DNA sequence: AGAGTATAAAGATACTGAAGCAGCC
DNA sequence: GGCTGCTTCAGTATTTATACTCT
């Protein structure tokens, strides 16, 4: 990946500038690289490209917002810092999406008022099972 | 969720819309963060890509799939294909007052009549029956008439074989190749669940009797009855409009 | 395959023959499936392109049309004139083969009576009206069309002929699939687009490419037609009767006869080896 | 000798050829697959061991911390099959894997393990296969259809025809791994050479060539040969062997040794080549013009300047030659070239090669794979390296290695799973040699290039995927060493493995409900070879060339049995004798034809071993000695068929039926029939619905045993013995002695299955075919499933039928049926719709099952009991309450509209920990009463031996036989017995007794546990109630019927009995077919069969008369003997002389309604023997008799044909079709009436119907058929009102789907509107 | 609803058409 | 510089594994 040393210099420079407002684009590219890299982890990169892009954009916005608070005199590795930020934003996004899906289910399983007879069992007593499965939270 | 019984659908447009707004919102907030313009650029790129995939997916390089790897249906794909509004709901739509059955011969029929099982005929002409009942006064409310019809009392059958008297039906087969795949008739009631069909007309329909099926429609207004009686009757179409050769050849 | 199936459905086909027949049958079935498939699309395109022609006149007011004439593939006739014009309004009055003796007026609908009438009188070709040359804006006139073909009378004003045409052409679709002149008949000969010369062997060789023979009967209606290429030696001249079995002309198809049509001389001029021609001793005769 | 279940009814068997190989077990595919998927085996091989040893062992990120595999085991199903079938759980088993993690000494690979830690882990829960090759997923019964795909390896495709339309052919080569990525070489109209990976954009082949660290000189050294020019006195005489000059022109003076051989302008002849070669010329003068177009292989370097006097792959010249000879360079290397023997195709690619060094090639590859990311050395390096040489992301299974090393004509069949440079090189060399003309392309549909998967292989692959994910996870968690608290359990997870296995089995394209309405539909749904699914073709995508029969299908796939329709030839069904080779290629038996004999030492042959020899055909005569009686034998050698000598032959087929499948090996007189109609015949024969009573097939193929036995609907004896207690719903057999081991005294207790809803709503219920007190042996049939009879198969009823027109009531294909068929009720069937209701739990509290539901009159409630459940046996019509259910504010399970029936069973399940009802207690307690019974019986039969020993010891010691029978038999120790060893024996046997009592208490208490317990349910369900309605629908005008020979028809009129054509003897016929159906649809069989049928029935009425009025047994013996000999030299040879004078009466009692006749397919019965049998009766040999009318009684002239044909009934029952609609449920998006019969859906008024209704001047009906009757909302309400009010009139309006279209376009940026 | 967060380098359709694009006389 | 042969692309026939701490 991108070097760990140059990021130190770039962030020190931007922090000194903050003591006078915008980040150098080098550190922005570095953040994008590390976010998109973590996107290819094994626990992620497993389900769908419709969510994954939203997770990555969210994590990038989160890390950019949060780089405001990086201690420069101690903890000289920001690799783990940005990793943790994007990780947290990832998991928040995954929660929101899963609960929106559960909303769809829970609206479904509460509608036995239709036309007429012979309603199913599997196709209806399976959405319930997913409708409860994430409700363990 | 559309909720047309049974399986539940998704109405996937929602999904797409959300993402757009999502990214749009995100963009605005970066305009309150003054990010590296590389990231603002990447976000603008994502926004363009999302609006595109919403308007007409697949036109850009890769189409996005929700699950089962089946590319989700963008907005435009509600108009293209065999399944847009055009080839699915504006030209050919499903219709009320209609039925379907298997067909049989009845070589005792004349040429301008066909069999029509009592059950089906009772189901199709229902509002006519309610009208005649509430005319004769054999009931007061609509539900009275419905229960009466439901108990199949001995009075409904005379009402039925009265209304049928000159009320033509339109019979049709599945692949309607040429003009003679849909023809009018005057039905006679039958004790069964199958449609009788005059053995001479099974050439226009190209209908064997290996278990073919047919559909029955019912004209309503005066004009439709007059047209079915004067134009599409089985005793007006004996000359194939392709070439004036007769089409009622005993087979 | 070389060996055929020397049994039948009253004896018993043994194994191999049953195998081979099976091959053929499955091929047929797959053909049927895909044939319905293609024909559906074809008839869809058909009904779409026309889709809008409505008979909106009664007479476009014109005197044009096609010279309807019985088709002949060269030997047997493929269709008598009676059908091609059966129920179709003629353009101009038709003359008996007694020229200046009309047989039917100019603007009459030809039902069976006039069909037989022209049939016996040995009429050959008729300028009949048509739809291709009709003179209507947004539609076609009734007369240009002809007869309804579902009712024995002229087509009424308003019928959607385009759709019925589309369906009629498309429906049978699923039924589809996926030398010399040895005249046999007796009649007069006619030539067409002739340039020729009498040979040094008594016969007349024709030396054009628009050439064509039209064998009429004794009456005046053409019954046969045949193509003769550049330089074919006719056995007989024009106007002479002919019997069945004997040829009337034969050429060499395995070369291109390029005889000149004058008297004079020739040379080996502009024919120089190395740059233009080659020395060649004939490997079969030697000259 | 015959099985004792066969001496009840023998079948007269024609056919003269003695068979030598009994048909093999018809389900060996599924069983023999799922055997090699769960079996502990050494040397890796197949099974799980392969998946484990291919992922494990794994180690940490150099933390000296390993996680290795030890062993595995499958514990046990917690439930037997039927309980899974009932409750709704997956008959499965748990996978306990013994694992071990080891962490070595830190900074010491050679060092000791710092700590080992072993364990056994629960991972996943895998389903299991019954003894009938099926799975039970959620109550239901699934099956996994096999698959037919393209073998792994290399294929040299031609791609002839439409390439460039110029006419020139191409060639290309695909290398296909089992897993990994394909690689494609292909030529060019410009005769170049290109490569592409994963069907992507094109590239030059030299790219791949260099990226293996190949220099241009090495390339040119590999591919082309050499020609050397060496400095001479003059002209640079070239060393030469004349072989490269055969037929080449003399570009100079072909002269040497002071003598000329060939003059310039004259091409060197092959005889001149021989002259040169015998002369042995080596050097020749060559003009310096002839060496103008030669290209140099290896670059040359000067000596003094030390420069590039010439490079590699350079076009030679004059000055270049002079400079080369100038620098002292004697030798000059160029390539030998031609145009028909050694085509120069590499050099041109090197010239168009935009690459020179390996690094730029890797960059090119990376860019062609990954766009957007600019080059990066090690990135592209690792990409290319692991793309084709990673043990992980690319593999050829051993079959791939076999096909590879065989296509290249190498011999070693064992290689790596990764590629190798030399191998790609040899691929390219072979492709080139094809381009020259040495070698030919491979044909695709060939059956040496396709192979069948199974359930074992697919399951194993899904298991590998699960293991891969879990391995990534567990490797991750191994970078977080917290030792002495991480046992090898919390490191490992099992959820993804289980999710993958359950997702495969429970959902796929190759996992279908068992087609279960026939003892044949099953056994044909398991021998189905589908060519679809994952890694296969597609309906609208496959081509006309795979869908046809290849001359290599002879004995491996049935040619006549496929489903007609949008997918023919894709789902062909396997043959009868078709095994599967070691690698998945089908094979077939054949018989070794040695020098002059046809022995019986048989061999199995694949599609490639066969295509070398000459195999005779099945029906080829030979005289009891092996030698063919003929001298010219028909044979098929290599996709051909021709006569052959008596000594060329090598193999000969086994039996005449090994060409057809089993789903069509049943149709008799097949060889007398068409092909289309036999196809339709088989595809209908797999649809017969089981009728009320079953009856043997009067004329059959002799292959009706092995279809009933080998399927599972029957009930077969495990081991022999003597029947002891039969009963309408259970059988109990006392086992024999030697068939009984020392323990387990043993009585087999077959609990027959009663009315149970099959997968298509058709009852099945076995019934006993024995009676109290008769011997059985191992394998004899005891009960008969649906559509079986005395052990044979029976799909329909055989009727008396006459071939003649009848007033047109059988006009096109309709059928006319009497009323001795609707009365005898021999075509009635039973249907079992299942309904279920569940007690969920939403907000405001859950719902309940109280018998008190709101705002409904008592009239409805009358049928309900206290719990809220209708009684067993009640009769219910449409729209009735079966279970009460109230929602937190009614949700009572009604009867689905339309269906009727009589409740026959109710089930109730409750989440253990919910207040129970009464009905549950009732069903539980009855289940206890039934469950104690078998154990009680085994108890009381076992107690006998102990007390027998008691009597044996009590006889010595003053036996008193008159008291031991007074007080109960438990008092057999208290009598006078002296204090001897015998009293200790009495105490010991008493303790044995009490021990057995303890054992049986334990067993019955375990059963009580399994029953009185609750059960795991869907969390959120309180109780689940299930109802089992049932109907009996008989026959009517509209149903479908069909013979076995593709003659189907809709029964049209039901005929009074006194109107049917009766013969001179009062006996009316049942069915009146149509003769016109035969001569075009050339199915002669259905008629020819009809003759034999009558003949058979003729021998029935010859016994029935002989037997109804009494008659001694010797006469029946003699007559049946006569009837059983009756033929040419046939194989049957049964003699009643050996029978025991009593069972003969039973045989006659079975025959008394017809003597069943066998007919092997291509060994059938000729006409002569049919007529001989007809004469053994008394009927006319013509087979036609005179009939009379029933309406007039006046004879029919022209004697007609009557006989007995085996008619079926196909389950397109008309009441399932008939459907109408007045007004129902519309949709919301577009308010068009819904579609289908399940919903109250209208009819589809498509395009074509609009065109046709438009061709007429029909302008109003078309209007109302798409505005009022479908969509215009206001319009259709006003229509309903005006129809009720006696006013036929409409107000059109404007449709709704149109406005949907507007708002949908206008939702794009397209302003679409309407003007004034 | 928000906000601080510090190991990790992680694939077999087939056919038809029209503009684009390198090249040539 | 215009003209021309490849070349590439567009068109048609149910169900997704895991914070933390405030505040
Ligand atoms: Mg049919
Ligand atoms: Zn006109």
């Amino acid at each position: 990946y991108v070097n760990n040393k140059e990021l130190l210099q770039a962030i020190i420079d931007w922090k000194t500038e903050l003591a006078n407002v915008r980040q150098n684009d080098t550190i922005g590219l570095a953040i994008m690289l590390i976010a998109e890299g973590l996107s290819k982890r094994f626990n992620f990169s497993g389900y769908t490209q419709s969510w994954k892009q939203e997770m990555i954009a969210d994590g990038i916005e989160a890390s950019i917002k949060g780089l405001h608070n990086f201690d420069e005199t101690k903890y000289k590795n920001p690799h783990a810092y940005i990793t943790q930020a994007c990780f947290n934003a990832f998991v928040q996004r995954i929660k929101k999406e899963r609960k929106e899906v559960a909303k769809k289910y829970s609206y479904f399983v509460h509608n036995v008022y239709d036309s007429r007879d012979d309603d199913m069992v599997a196709l209806v007593d399976e959405t319930f099972i997913q409708d409860i499965y994430d409700k363990m939270t | 969720v559309p909720l047309d019984g049974g399986r539940f659908a998704t109405s996937d447009l929602n999904d797409l819309y959300r993402r757009v707004i999502n990214r749009n919102n995100r963009l605005k907030r970066l305009l309150d963060l003054a990010a590296p313009d590389i990231i603002v650029r990447n976000e603008k790129r994502m926004l363009q890509e999302a609006v595109d995939a919403l308007l007409d997916n697949g036109r850009r390089g890769r189409a996005i799939t929700g699950s089962n790897k089946r590319p989700l249906k963008s907005l435009a794909d509600m108009i293209k294909g065999k399944q847009g509004r055009f080839r699915q709901n504006l030209l050919g739509k499903r219709v009320d007052y209609s039925g379907r059955s298997v067909i049989t011969v009845g070589p005792y029929l004349r040429l301008h009549q066909c069999g029509l099982p009592k059950k089906m005929a009772l189901e199709l002409f229902k509002p006519f029956i309610y009208g005649k009942l509430e005319l004769r006064g054999l009931a007061t409310t609509i539900k009275a008439a419905k229960k009466m019809v439901e108990r199949e009392e001995a009075v409904v059958w005379d009402i039925l074989d009265e209304v049928i008297r000159e009320h033509p039906v339109l019979l049709n087969r599945a692949p309607t190749l040429h003009r003679l795949g849909i023809q009018a008739f005057e039905p006679v009631l039958i004790e069964g669940k199958a449609i009788q069909l005059h053995p001479l007309v099974c050439a226009a329909y190209n209908a064997d009797f290996d278990g073919d099926q047919m559909a029955v429609h019912v004209p309503l207004t005066l004009e439709a009855q007059l047209e079915a009686r004067a134009l599409m009757m089985s005793t007006n179409n004996i000359l194939s409009p392709a070439n004036g050769e007769p089409i009622i050849v005993p087979s | 395959i070389e060996t055929p199936i020397t049994a039948n459905f009253r004896e018993g086909l043994n194994v191999l023959q049953y195998f081979i027949s099976t091959h053929g049958a499955r091929k047929g079935l797959a053909d049927t499936a895909l044939k319905t498939a293609n024909s559906g699309y074809l008839t869809r395109r058909l009904v779409d392109v026309a889709q809008d022609l409505v008979v909106t006149e009664d007479d476009c007011g014109t005197h044009e049309g096609i010279m309807m004439t019985p088709v002949i593939e060269g030997g047997d006739v493929k269709e008598p004139l009676r059908d091609r014009v059966l129920g179709r309004v003629t353009a101009e009055d038709v003359l008996k083969p007694g020229t200046a003796d009309i047989l039917v007026p100019r603007n009459t609908l030809l039902h069976e009576q006039w069909c037989d009438l022209l049939e016996e009188n040995s009429v050959d070709a008729v300028k009949v009206r048509s739809v291709v040359s009709c003179d209507t804006d947004f539609g076609v006139c009734a007369h240009c069309y002809g007869r309804d073909l579902a009712r024995g009378h002229i087509i009424n004003k308003g019928e959607a002929i385009g759709v019925i045409a589309a369906q009629s052409i498309g429906e049978p679709g699923t039924q589809l699939t996926m030398s010399s002149i040895q005249v046999k008949n007796k009649g007069s000969i006619k030539l067409s687009n002739v340039k020729s010369v009498v040979n040094s062997s008594g016969k007349l060789v024709i030396t054009s490419r628009n050439t064509e023979l039209k064998l009429i009967d004794e009456f005046g209606r053409t019954k046969e037609s045949y193509k003769v290429p550049y330089g074919a030696v006719l056995a007989k001249g024009d106007g002479e009767q002919v019997a069945g079995g004997e040829t009337v002309a034969n050429w060499d198809p395995h070369t291109m006869p390029v005889i000149t049509e004058v008297s004079g001389f020739v040379r080996f001029t502009d024919m120089i080896d190395g740059q233009t021609i080659t020395r060649q001793t004939d490997e079969l005769t030697g000259l | 000798v015959y099985s004792y279940t066969e001496k009840k009814r023998i079948r007269k068997d024609f056919g003269k050829r003695p068979q030598v190989l009994d048909v093999p077990y018809l389900l060996s595919i599924q069983l023999d697959s799922f055997q090699k998927f769960i079996e502990q085996d050494p040397e890796g091989q197949y099974g799980l061991e392969a998946a484990f040893r291919s992922v494990f062992p794994i180690q940490s990120y150099s933390g000296n911390s390993e996680l290795q595999y030890v062993s595995y085991r499958l514990g046990e199903p917690v439930f037997d099959v039927q309980e899974c079938q009932i409750r709704g759980v997956t008959y499965s088993a748990p996978l306990r894997v013994k694992l071990r993690l080891v962490i070595y000494e830190r900074e010491a690979p050679e060092g000791t393990v710092k700590d080992i830690k072993e364990q056994e882990v629960y991972m996943g829960e895998i389903p299991l296969m019954t003894d009938n090759g099926t799975f039970v997923i959620n109550g239901t019964e699934r099956v996994i259809v096999s698959q037919l795909h393209r073998s792994p390896g290399v294929f040299f495709d031609s791609d002839k025809g439409k390439t460039h339309s110029s006419g020139k052919v191409l060639y290309n080569a695909r290398i296909i791994p089992y897993r990994g990525s394909w690689l494609d070489f292909e030529f060019d109209p410009k005769d170049n050479l290109f490569v592409r990976i994963d069907r992507r954009r094109k590239l030059p082949a030299t790219i791949i060539l260099r990226a293996l660290n190949y220099t241009t000189e090495q390339i040119l050294d590999l591919f082309f040969e050499k020609v050397i020019f060496e400095i001479r006195d003059n002209k640079l005489q070239m060393e030469l062997v004349p072989e490269r000059l055969r037929g080449e022109t003399a570009s100079f003076d072909i002269e040497a040794n002071g003598k000329v051989y060939v003059e310039k302008g004259r091409r060197i002849t092959a005889r001149h080549i021989r002259q040169l070669e015998k002369d042995d010329v080596k050097l020749i003068e060559v003009p310096v013009e002839y060496i103008a177009g030669k290209v140099v292989a290896k670059d040359y370097i000067d000596e003094s300047t030390g420069e590039l006097i010439c490079a590699a792959n350079m076009e030679l010249s004059l000055d270049l030659l002079a400079k080369l000879s100038q620098s002292g360079h004697k030798r000059i290397e160029t390539l030998f070239t031609n145009d028909l023997d050694h085509g120069p195709y590499i050099s041109e690619t090197l010239r168009v090669d935009p690459t020179n060094d390996r690094l730029s090639a890797l960059v090119e590859i990376y860019r062609m794979m990954r766009p957007g990311e600019p080059p990066t050395r090690e990135a592209a390096e690792s990409l290319f390296e692991n793309l084709f040489f990673s043990e992980d992301r690319y593999d050829l299974s051993a079959v791939g290695r076999m096909k590879f090393n065989r296509s290249l004509l190498r011999e070693e069949i064992e290689g790596s799973g990764i590629l190798s440079k030399d191998d790609i090189i040899d691929v390219m060399k072979k492709l080139i040699d094809i381009r020259n003309g040495k070698g030919e392309v491979d044909d695709i549909d060939h059956l040496g290039n396709r192979r069948i998967r199974s359930v074992g292989e697919m399951a194993e692959n899904q298991f590998r995927v699960g293991l891969v994910r879990v391995e990534r996870a567990v490797k991750e968690r191994l970078s977080l060493g917290d030792l002495d608290t991480l046992m090898p359990q919390d490191m490992i997870n099992a959820k993804p493995i289980s999710a993958a296995v359950k997702e495969f089995f429970g959902s796929s394209q190759l996992s279908q409900f068992m087609d279960q309405n026939n003892p044949l539909s099953e056994i044909t749904h398991k021998r189905r070879i589908s060519a679809l699914g994952p890694g296969g073709l597609t309906r609208e995508r496959a081509g006309f060339e795979v869908r046809d029969v290849h001359p290599t299908h002879y004995g491996r796939v049935c040619p006549i049995e496929t489903p007609e329709g949008p997918n023919i030839g894709l789902i062909n069904s396997l043959s009868v004798y078709a095994q599967t080779n070691e690698y998945g290629f089908l094979e077939t038996p054949y018989r070794k034809v040695t020098d002059g004999v046809v022995t019986d030492e048989i061999h199995y042959l694949s599609a490639i071993e066969e295509g070398n020899y000459v195999i005779a055909q099945a029906n080829s005569n030979l005289d009891e000695e092996g030698h063919f009686v003929e001298d010219l034998v028909t044979c098929r050698s290599k996709g051909e068929s021709s006569l052959f000598s008596r000594d060329q032959v090598d193999y000969m087929d086994v039996s005449t039926q090994q060409v057809v499948s089993v789903g069509a090996s049943l149709i008799p007189f097949l060889e007398h029939d068409d092909a289309n109609r036999a196809l339709m015949g088989a595809n209908m024969q797999r649809q017969a619905v089981p009728t009320l009573r079953a009856d043997k097939p009067l004329v059959g193929t002799g292959m009706e045993r092995a279809v009933a036995v080998d399927s599972g609907v029957t009930a077969v004896a495990k081991r022999g013995g003597v029947v002891q207690y039969v009963d309408a719903s259970r059988i109990v057999i006392k086992v024999n002695e030697d068939e009984m081991y020392p323990g387990e005294a043993g009585i087999d207790i077959y609990n027959l299955t009663k009315y149970t809803r099959s997968n298509q709503n058709t009852c099945i219920n076995q019934m006993p075919c024995v009676s109290l007190g008769e011997p059985v042996e191992r394998g004899d049939v005891l009960a008969d499933g649906p559509s079986t009879d005395l052990g044979e198969l029976a799909l329909g009823q055989n009727m008396r039928v006459a071939f003649m027109p009848w007033n047109g009531y059988n006009f096109e294909d309709s059928i006319l049926v009497s009323e001795r068929v609707v009365q005898e009720d021999r075509f009635t069937t039973i249907h079992i719709q299942e309904l279920a209701c569940v007690s969920r739990d939403t907000k405001l509290g859950p719902e309940e099952i109280t018998a008190d539901i709101p705002n409904v009159g008592e009239a409805a409630l009358s049928k309900l009991d206290e719990s809220g459940i209708v009684y067993i046996g009640a009769e219910v019509t449409g729209g009735d309450i079966l279970v009460g259910k109230v929602t937190p504010k009614d949700s009572s399970l009604r009867v689905p509209n339309g269906v009727s029936g009589t409740v026959i069973d109710v089930q109730v399940f409750t989440r253990d920990g919910v207040e129970k009802d009464k009905r549950a207690l009732e069903i539980e307690e009855m289940q206890l009463k039934q469950a104690k019974k078998d154990l009680s019986e085994e108890l009381q039969i076992l107690e006998a031996g102990l007390f027998s020993r008691i009597r044996a010891v009590l006889v010595a010691g003053g036996v008193e036989a008159e008291k031991l029978d007074k007080l109960p038999r438990d008092r057999w120790l208290e009598l006078g017995l002296t204090d001897e060893e015998k009293q200790n024996q009495l105490e010991q046997l008493a303790e044995q007794y009490d021990e057995l009592k303890h054992e049986f208490e334990k067993k019955l208490e375990a059963k009580r546990r399994k029953i009185t317990q609750g059960d795991d349910l869907a969390p959120g369900v309180l109780k689940i109630v299930k109802v089992y309605l049932a109907v009996k629908r008989r026959i009517q005008p509209g149903d479908k019927m069909a013979g076995r020979h593709g003659n189907k028809g809709v029964i049209s009129k039901i005929n009074p009995i006194e109107d049917m054509p009766y013969d001179e003897n009062g006996t009316p016929v049942d069915i009146v077919l149509n003769p016109l159906g035969v001569p075009s649809r050339m199915n002669i069989g259905q008629i020819l069969e009809t003759h034999l049928g009558m003949a058979a029935k003729g021998i029935g009425d010859k016994i029935n008369a002989m037997l109804k009025q009494q008659q001694e047994v010797a006469k029946l013996r003699e007559f049946i003997q006569r009837a059983y000999d009756l033929g040419a030299d046939v194989r049957q040879k049964v003699d009643l002389s050996t029978f025991s004078d009593e069972e003969v009466m039973r045989l006659a009692e079975n025959l008394r309604k017809g003597m069943p006749i066998a007919t092997p397919v291509f060994d059938g019965a000729k006409e002569a023997e049919i007529k001989e049998l007809l004469k053994l009766g008394d009927l006319p040999t013509s087979g036609q008799i005179r009939l009379y009318d029933g309406r007039t009684g006046e004879q029919f002239e022209r004697p007609v044909t009557v006989g007995y044909m085996y008619m079926l009934k196909l389950n397109h029952l008309v009441d399932d079709k008939m459907h109408a609609r007045s007004t129902g449920s519309y949709s919301l998006v577009t308010q068009q009436p819904l579609g289908g019969k399940a919903q109250f859906g209208g009819q589809r008024f498509g395009e074509m119907e609009v065109w046709a209704l438009e061709a007429y001047g029909a302008a109003y009906t078309l209007q109302e058929m798409l505005t009022v009757k479908s969509d215009d909302v206001n319009g259709r309400t006003k229509m309903y009102k005006n129809i009720v009010d006696g006013n036929h009139q409409m107000e059109p309006g404007m449709p709704e789907s149109f406005n949907v279209l507007l708002k949908e376009i206008r939702s794009l940026g397209i302003n679409i509107e309407l003007e004034d």
